[PDB]
């Protein structure tokens, strides 16, 4: 329940929520499992640097 | 998380070592590990309480 919130709390850019779901704790060694990581970088924009 | 600046409040859990059910049995050379706890990894939910 608070694992895909962050998710969206993440690819969403929405950082005040961030500091919610870490400030009621999550894993983050079961969080950041590395298709999360690649699905962070995913979400990055398609005109960047 | 209520009071964002508050002090960090301070509280002892004395608990018995014969419950908790996911000891990762804290490095016997001295006692000095960071060693994570394994939360909630558990199927169980009887007299084994984390």
């Amino acid at each position: 329940h608070l694992e895909a919130s962050l998710m969206d709390a993440l690819l969403n850019d929405r950082p005040e929520f961030v500091r919610l779901l870490i400030s009621h704790g999550l894993s983050l060694g079961h969080f950041l499992t590395p298709m999360r990581l690649a699905q962070l970088y995913s979400a990055a924009p398609s005109n960047s640097l | 998380m209520a009071s964002t600046g508050g002090t960090k409040v301070v509280a002892m859990g004395v608990a018995p070592w014969g419950v908790v059910r996911n000891r990762d049995t804290l490095i016997n050379p001295k006692g000095s590990f960071p060693a994570r706890y394994r939360w909630r990894g558990d199927p169980e939910d009887g007299v084994q309480f984390p």
